[PDB]
């Protein structure tokens, strides 16, 4: 009911809130938002209702939000991985 | 001779007559010089002249050939400049006075009908017009505007139009248009405020109450409304100055919650109100019911805590306020005391409360008393008070007699100091007359002997009364290893004769010494046993002539 | 026996001899026991069956003029 | 002759009761009555103080002698403190004696009986001060005036008289003939290390019964001193002299002056200081002395607790503060742990002689708001491991002053109590806390850091903590 | 009602002034 | 209305300006003499996830009745378990 | 990273440190990669991991502010006539560098300096301690630069103030700014934070506040009239309430204008009472605005100005009542003493905002005048309250309509206050309700009730206990006089008599004689039958029948025609005596009047005044022999 | 004969019989015209007067005796 979610584009990464019961178009607009894009250019893609997608308030915490994928064109996904811990 | 000159009167106003025809829209000015002129003319010709006069002749010559013919251009002229100068427009203000002047005059000889002319030719077609304009501008304000604005347009035009008046019209008329401005200006709508009016005394917005009542005061059918509305504020408020107060400090609080209100109220119709006497009188109705309805349950407790109000400036107490101040408190204390709904029921209280005083000696000072007793004289008659001021005296004259008992002594034992207090019934309200009879001690007993000789020689025809329940006097107990002083009633110190010499003591013997009955004589010992100053040698509650009790030799008082 | 103090009252019995009811002494009995005293709030002092007695004949003090009544 | 350790032989003890049929085997076995004790008594000097005219009959037939011990009393002063007149007569009319000490007897012999604590006799106190003071007149010649001391708040600024017209004016005043008693014994026993203590608690003792506590606590002040000339424990004089204040403070007779509780605290701080320094003086002989020690202590609360009771300007309070926060930084340490602190939250089971009433609760709230007041450290540690707060919440009857136990909590949390700690075993406050409406209070004042329960994951790992971490961050691994 | 300290003389002292 | 945190790697993460101003040390830095721009040159990226994650912690689950879910805290921890808050002032 | 280097070499890292901070601290623009470089330093050194390295860096910032001050002084100082210009600015600059010089490190500010300091109990119990870089930036800013040019400072803006008495002022913000420094260099400290203001600014001040306008008000006062220094001194406090505004912490106004008070009024107060004689007289209104405002500030003003006013009413209390009209002494009185307790009620609430205690003046000031007049003997004054009550109440031709009356009732309550012994007031109305009512009606009887109304709720609740019932008497009298009539139904010159049933000690008609006159000889049949009625309705009960000085109308018929005169019981009883016999003897009328020969023959002398009868014998006096003749001329 | 006035003053009937202090009638008997006085209390003319001329006090009260109206 509730999904925190993620932004993995390149380096940048992004983090807020949403509901559900928004659409794919509502985080569309989101991130056009805070990145200044057209919704063309905008591609997302994972790894009407951003539960028709198989998400659940309880895969995705606010202290353990269940990973999730994005990315821009339209170029495949380049993602870097973090750095190995010690 | 007189005839030929009104001939030739004829002939020149004829002239003029021509002559005013001719001028096309200078009629106005061209008129009114010849008028100037017609007028000195006359002047000096009748001085020259000196049945009727040559000059009032010329004059009613002068109004019917001109002024009637042209009467119609003339009123029309009138109206239109007066509409201008309703609307700013400046007309020739000197013309306008000197024709209203020559209307003035020509008919000033008669003494019948001196501006019946003069009224009926330009005053009532005016005031018509006048009202009609009111009218419509009163609509249009009304219509796109609020009360406020509306009112102060209204004063300011009010100024205007006396203004031009004084200007132009004659004296007698300024009361005719005053009446008829006010006819058609809140004629029509001065029952809108009356509900507004509602939530303005809500507001308590000080401007608000004195913008409305300029002009409220003004109108007749109005004033009644805000006098009750008035009242049933001030009434709601009263009311809700009731239901705070608390129980415990009742007695304080009850003076300051009217005060608390009656000092902030009163300077509100002083300066918004001017201070009229019919606002303050519908405050005292409130008050009084108020001052009638009594927050604690018990009846009549606003009298009886405020004899106990009263008593704690009356009674010695630790950290006395300032007499001067306590004056000013009393002094307010009797603004209050006339809302009380029944003095005599204050009467019972305040006398049964005095009683204490010279019980215990709770008064600081005996001329402070004295001045409440002259400032309820003020108040309520000479009848009011009849014992309260021969009581009064009746404590003053003991000194003396103690001094002459003293000098009774000189014409003269127990060893003890004994003090002596005279009183009368009548002043001193006492309805508990012991019916028993109580068996002298010994100390008292030589006491008894000479009081007789020395009451005797003194006074004739006079009894005196013992009452010695009432009597109260402090004992200390010497077989203490400790000594204590405590306070005992007589009817104890005769019962405490008998520990003295038997700490075992069975309740026969003690019945000897009071001489009244044990039943009462019980509740005596019970009180005794409560003290713990002796302890029972029954655990039973109940005390029988068989039970004994055994003196505590280490009680501690 | 450390302290007294006296606390007297003086009056007169050449004011009233008799009950304005019993027409006996208020301190004797009533004519009736000769008994029991009441007293209203206005201070009147009658034997209570002589109130009693006026009482059920009317309810009409003696002298106040108005509701006989018992202050105790 | 053999001796003990203080140099009491074998008949030394025997007329110490009274038998005269041994002393007189004794004596008659050419046995010396002159052997000096510790001090250096002799039998004659025992007799003096026995009063025994039986024993001394046998001492005069075998020569017994005068010796002053260390005390620097003789013998005969002895018989006159001792209040024996018979045995006075006796060695009055004994062939060898000096007039020098029968006029510092006969004086002291009437202050003896002023001064008694029972066997009291005001007609004593004339009959022998007055034959004294003829001694001293008895020769115009020599002109003898009993020397006057400085006048002392505790003697309410008397002189010693010097005449008989005095005495004889002052023989209508009970009081006055006790009161001249006092600066005599003073004056003469002052040199002497000998105290006169015991006179001034019986003048106390029935101004205590006479409702005089301005006069007792004075002459109790003096007392206090004498005391402390002699070098002599005034714990012991201490310990009463709190449960006189026990008393009245109760009955609300006068609370008016606590500038006197100063003088009174400061008196015993350096007795507690001196307390401490005879802890300081020998360490396995203070095992008593701990609990002395400890009562020492248990008066503190109790001097608070009137302290507490007792209100004035601040001034007074900056008095009192100062030689608090030496005691503060003086070592509060106790035995178990259980600091200053830590005792005046939990039980404080030691008290009696009526302190166990309101007057000391075992809640106190105050005292120990007080104490936080006062500034003491707040975060110190019992050796059990355990914190301030972890003695609060092991409170029995928490419905029971509900309002204290939460009025404490209100000032723990400030001034720094770290909201959760464990030592030793682990030991959470809300482990510790065994009742859940106070655990609730507890979880309303709890404030989210990071690091204050992130660290304890480290534990369950458990990784070398030295070498890796900075200087002072170290503590917080081991705090947890 | 009003208690004494007991000021108990030590045998082996027996001084009433020199007490431990 | 957005603030960006820079790391030693290379990654930019952006949130919010309150959970920033959470700690004492971060606003030490914006109050030194638009889109802000801070810089952290010597730490990693793993503990700035976890800051991140902490920062979302604290604004949601603060001072609710419901109690409070624990925090998977990760095994390789040591100096960061520490230094986060002695640097960070969190 | 983050953890402890090895080696730091402070005499390397340092440097630059001292190059960054020295441009922070004078507003440079400052580059923001260095700016986060300069924390990471900061904490590098902070804990150096051979040893700690916390005080050098104490030492060398202490040393390089205080070079830094002093070397700002030394270029202070040389420059006349803008030291405090430059001031000012040189200020306005190291405030704001000494906030973010704290900023840039905190961690030194509270993990080595707090952890080894001095709590503030040793404070107020007692080498140099520790303390935090901010405060210290700032008070370094005190030993060095303020004392030195303590007295220079001081002396330059007093001489601008003095010169800013006159109406222009050289500059408005500059001298703000500088004094309100002093107070913000003490920002942190335990107690009392203005007490280095109060110390060094205060006295000088106020000192000089004084003579200023000591002089001034001499000049003023020397040369200038009473009502002209009243106007001129109310300017002048309200500029200087002004001026305060701007220079000064707002904490201080109250001191100012109270010495402002204490020398430009209270020390001339002996010239402001001289005058308050005359302008009281003249009846003046403006100086009273004046005056009161300006006193009040000073305790002792008032009394005087009170006691003054009090002793102006007094004069006019009497003087407005030397003569009174005879035919009107209830008119004319009433309406005097009203209005002057009007007029003055509106002054009070006009300028003097009402005070309570003038209010109090009023009152004592009319029971001199109401309460006694010097003429006319004593008590004259308070009973004739009634008659004003009386005819007002009187049937009054063109009567009053019904609401005027009832106001003038409410304003009648007010003149009977201050009446003193009220005692004598109840006896005369009583009696007036006696002869009104039964002779004649007067008013209706809600407006009658009305009066009693005022009374009851007036003063002494239960004083009028008398007179209460008499109204319900009256009222209940025709109703059971009905009840009588239908007795009568079931069983005369058509005479029907009032019911008289009316408390006794009440209703006082007394007059009881002991001849009673016997009864009356024509009819008898009256008297029993109210006793049969009265007897089964009352019962226990007495029975009074005061027959006497009973009011009747009398229909005679000796001439032919009767005539309507009043006649009393005694009077037209022997009238009837007459009807049978034109002549009398003087004897047969006291076999039937039985009644004393004084009274008889007074009645007969009354006779003789109304000329009804002709006497035979000629002296005026009558004895049983003499007798006397009808008078047959006798019209009515 | 058109109208009569008939008045008279009702009371109890046994509240008040004679004088107080002598017990005769209220006229010409003692042991006297009705007194009165500001206390009005009515007692034997000639008992008042030896009262007087004995105690000038009121006999009741003690008040001062004036004679009002009779
Ligand atoms: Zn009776
Ligand atoms: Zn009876
Ligand atoms: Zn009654
Ligand atoms: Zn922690
Ligand atoms: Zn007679
Ligand atoms: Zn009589
Ligand atoms: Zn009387």
């Amino acid at each position: 009911m509730d999904v925190f979610l993620m932004i993995r584009r390149h380096k940048t990464t992004i983090f807020t809130d949403a509901k559900e019961s928004s659409t794919v178009f509502e985080l569309k607009r989101i991130v056009e938002g805070i990145l200044k894009r057209p919704p063309d250019e905008q591609r997302l893609y994972k790894d009407k209702t951003l539960g028709e997608c198989g998400f659940t308030s309880q895969t995705a915490r606010p202290q353990a939000p269940a990973t999730v994928g994005l990315a821009f064109r339209f170029e495949a996904l380049c993602i870097e991985p973090f750095s190995s811990p010690p | 001779l007189y005839t030929e000159t009104k001939i030739f009167l004829e002939n020149h106003v004829r002239h003029l007559h021509k002559r005013v025809l001719e001028s096309e829209e200078q009629v106005l000015v061209m008129y009114h010089r010849y008028w100037e002129e017609y007028s000195k003319g006359a002047d000096y010709m009748d001085c020259l002249y000196r049945l009727m006069e040559i000059g009032e002749l010329a004059l009613d010559m002068w109004r019917k050939l001109m002024v009637e013919p042209l009467q119609a251009i003339l009123i029309r002229m009138l109206l239109r400049e007066i509409k201008n100068d309703r609307g700013g427009e400046d007309p020739n203000q000197k013309v306008i006075h000197g024709v209203i002047n020559s209307f003035v005059h020509v008919e000033q000889y008669k003494k019948k009908f001196p501006l019946k002319f003069y009224q009926e030719i330009f005053e009532s077609p005016f005031l018509t017009e006048t009202g009609e304009y009111y009218k419509q501008e009163a609509s249009n304000l009304l219509q796109e505007s609020n009360c406020s604005q509306y009112m102060e347009k209204v004063l300011g035009r009010l100024k205007d139009e006396e203004i031009r008046c004084r200007k132009y019209l004659h004296p007698s008329s300024y009361t005719k248009v005053i009446h008829e401005c006010q006819q058609r200006m809140v004629a029509d709508h001065l029952q809108f405020l009356h509900a507004e009016c509602h939530n303005i005394i809500r507001q308590e917005k000080k401007n608000d109450m004195a913008n409305m009542y300029v002009l409220l005061r003004a109108v007749s059918t109005g004033l009644p409304h805000m006098i009750q509305e008035l009242q049933n504020h001030i009434h709601d408020e009263g009311l809700r100055a009731t239901s705070n107060l608390t129980q415990e400090n009742m007695p304080t609080l009850f003076v300051e919650s009217v005060l608390e209100v009656h000092g902030k109220f009163v300077q509100l119709i002083n300066t918004v109100l001017n201070g009229d006497q019919h606002f303050m009188s519908a405050l005292d109705k409130a008050l009084t019911s108020v001052v009638n309805y009594r927050e604690p349950k018990s009846v009549c407790k606003a009298p009886e805590l405020l004899a106990k109000y009263c008593d704690n400036l009356l009674k010695k107490s630790a950290k006395g306020m300032t007499e001067n101040e306590v004056e000013d408190r009393l002094t307010s204390f009797i603004t209050v005391f006339k809302y009380i709904d029944d003095k005599d029921v204050f009467q019972k209280f305040y006398a049964r409360m005095l009683a204490k005083r010279l019980i215990h000696g709770l008064s600081m000072s005996m001329d402070s008393e004295e001045a409440m007793i002259n400032k309820l004289k003020q108040a309520c008659g000479y009848e009011f008070t009849s014992k309260l001021h021969r009581m009064y005296t009746d404590m003053s004259v003991s000194a003396d007699l103690n001094n002459k008992f003293n000098n009774f002594i000189k014409n003269q034992d127990l060893g003890i100091s004994f003090q002596i207090y005279v009183l009368q019934a009548g002043a001193w309200p006492l309805t508990q007359a012991p019916s028993s009879t109580f068996a002298i001690p010994q100390e008292l007993e030589k006491s008894v002997q000479m009081f007789e000789l020395f009451y005797s020689q003194h006074f004739s025809g006079r009894k005196l009364t013992w009452l010695h329940y009432l009597c109260t006097g402090e004992v200390k107990m010497n077989y203490l290893g400790k000594p204590y002083v405590a306070m005992v009633t007589t009817y104890q110190m005769a019962v405490l004769l008998a520990f003295n010499n038997s700490e075992t003591v069975s309740y026969k013997e003690l019945q000897d010494s009071t001489q009244m009955n044990e039943k009462e004589l019980t509740k005596t010992i019970k009180s005794l046993l409560d003290v713990k100053m002796i302890n029972h040698d029954s655990e039973k509650e109940d005390i029988d002539a068989e039970s004994s009790f055994s003196l505590n030799m280490n009680f501690s008082s | 026996v450390k302290k007294w103090n006296a606390v007297a009252l003086w009056a007169w019995d050449i004011v009233v001899d008799n009950c304005a009811i019993c027409r006996n002494h208020i301190m004797d009995l009533c004519i009736e026991c000769q008994c029991t005293v009441a007293w209203g709030v206005c201070n009147h002092a009658f034997h209570f069956h002589c109130i009693s007695r006026w009482l059920k004949t009317r309810q009409v003090c003696p002298l106040d003029n108005r509701e006989w009544e018992f202050q105790k | 002759s053999i001796a003990n350790k203080y140099d009491n032989t074998c008949l030394m003890i025997a007329a110490y009761k009274g038998h005269t049929d041994v002393v007189r085997y004794l004596l008659e076995q050419r046995a010396d009555p002159n052997a000096k004790a510790h001090c250096g008594a002799t039998a004659l000097h025992f007799a003096a103080e026995a009063g025994h005219i039986d024993i001394v009959k046998e001492l005069i037939k075998w020569r017994a002698a005068i010796v002053v011990n260390g005390h620097g009393m003789t013998p005969l002063k002895v018989a006159a403190e001792s209040c024996k007149a018979d045995v006075v007569e006796l060695l009055l009319s004994h062939a060898d004696c000096d007039r020098r000490s029968r006029i510092e007897a006969l004086e002291l012999l009437g202050a003896s009986f002023a001064n008694d604590r029972e066997n009291y006799d005001i007609i004593k106190t004339y009959h022998y001060l007055y034959l004294a003071m003829l001694e001293r007149f008895q020769d115009g010649d020599n002109i003898l005036e009993k020397e006057v001391l400085p006048p002392i708040h505790a003697y309410g600024n008397r002189t010693e008289c010097r005449n008989p017209q005095e005495l004889e004016s002052i023989r209508q005043d009970r009081d006055a003939l006790h009161m001249e008693g006092l600066i005599v014994r003073e004056r003469i026993l002052g040199a002497d290390n000998i105290d006169v203590s015991h006179p001034i608690i019986y003048r106390g003792a029935v101004y205590a019964d006479n409702m005089e506590f301005e006069q007792c606590i004075k002459l109790w002040l003096h007392a206090l001193h004498l005391r402390q000339k002699g070098n002599r424990n005034t714990h012991k004089d201490l310990l009463r002299f709190a449960q006189v204040f026990s008393q009245m403070i109760h009955l609300n007779e006068t609370v008016k002056a606590p500038d006197i509780e100063c003088v009174l605290r400061c008196s015993v701080l350096e007795i507690e200081q001196s307390m401490n320094r005879v802890k300081n003086i020998s360490d396995a002989d203070v095992h008593n002395a701990m609990d002395n020690y400890e009562c020492n202590l248990y008066t503190f609360l109790y001097l608070v607790c009137i302290s507490t009771k007792t209100q004035c300007s601040e001034e007074d309070q900056c008095k009192i503060n100062k030689q608090i926060y030496n005691l503060i930084h003086l070592d509060p340490r106790t035995r178990e742990g259980f600091t200053l602190l830590h005792l005046a939250v939990n039980s404080n089971t030691p008290v009696d002689d009526f302190h166990t009433n309101d007057v000391c609760s075992f809640p106190n709230a105050l005292v120990t708001k007080l104490l936080l007041d006062c500034g003491a450290e707040v975060n110190a540690v019992d050796n059990e491991g355990n914190s301030a707060l972890h003695i609060i919440v092991q409170y029995n009857r928490p419905i029971s002053d509900f309002l204290t136990l939460h009025s404490i909590i209100i000032s723990l949390v400030e001034a720094g109590a770290h909201t959760d700690m464990t030592n030793k075993q682990n030991k959470t406050p809300l482990d510790k806390s065994t009742t859940g409406v106070s655990e609730i209070l507890l979880k309303t004042q709890m404030k989210m850091s990071l690091k204050c329960l992130a660290a304890r994951a480290v534990r369950a790992n458990d990784i070398n903590y030295q070498d890796q971490i900075p200087r002072t961050l170290e503590e917080f691994v081991g705090f947890h | 009602l009003f208690k004494e300290s007991e000021e108990i003389r030590t045998p082996n002292c027996n001084c009433k002034y020199c007490s431990h | 209305m957005y603030v960006k945190l820079i790391s030693s790697d290379g990654h930019e993460f952006i949130v919010k300006r309150e959970h920033a101003l959470t700690s004492g040390t971060i606003k030490a830095m914006l109050s030194g003499p638009e889109t802000n721009e801070v810089n952290f040159r010597e730490i990693p990226s793993h503990v700035l996830s976890k800051v991140c994650m902490y920062f979302t912690y604290k604004v949601r689950y603060t001072n609710s009745s419901t109690e409070i879910p624990e925090f998977p805290i990760a095994p390789e921890i040591a100096l960061e378990l520490l230094m986060a808050a002695n640097f960070l002032d969190c």
